[PDB]
């Protein structure tokens, strides 16, 4: 029968992060297709997603 | 540097341009050369080249 279980998923390696004047730079090195998503923590979130 | 072939002295150069495609720091892997600004010896970071 069908039963609800727990699936173990891996966490992608931490990217090379460098800070700048009101901007963030990330050097992404994926081993497999990894999803990147970002949003603002204010009134306008403006969600953007990319594989 | 003079080279004598059939009793004739040959002098080649000097080159008009001192230009080279390589920078002051290069990286070589098998048959490929990359103009890289690699980290110095004893200053490498985790997950990065070096």
């Amino acid at each position: 029968p069908l039963a609800n279980v727990t699936c173990r998923v891996p966490k992608a390696r931490n990217p090379t992060v460098t800070y700048g004047k009101n901007q963030v730079i990330m050097l992404l090195y994926p081993d497999h297709p990894t999803l990147l998503s970002y949003r603002n923590m204010g009134e306008e979130p403006n969600y953007q997603e990319e594989w | 540097h003079a080279v004598t072939v059939k009793d004739a002295k040959f002098i080649v150069g000097p080159m008009s341009s001192a230009w080279t495609p390589f920078d002051n720091k290069i990286v070589v892997y098998k048959g490929d050369v990359y103009n890289m600004d690699y980290p110095p010896f004893g200053a490498g970071r985790p997950g990065q080249f070096g």
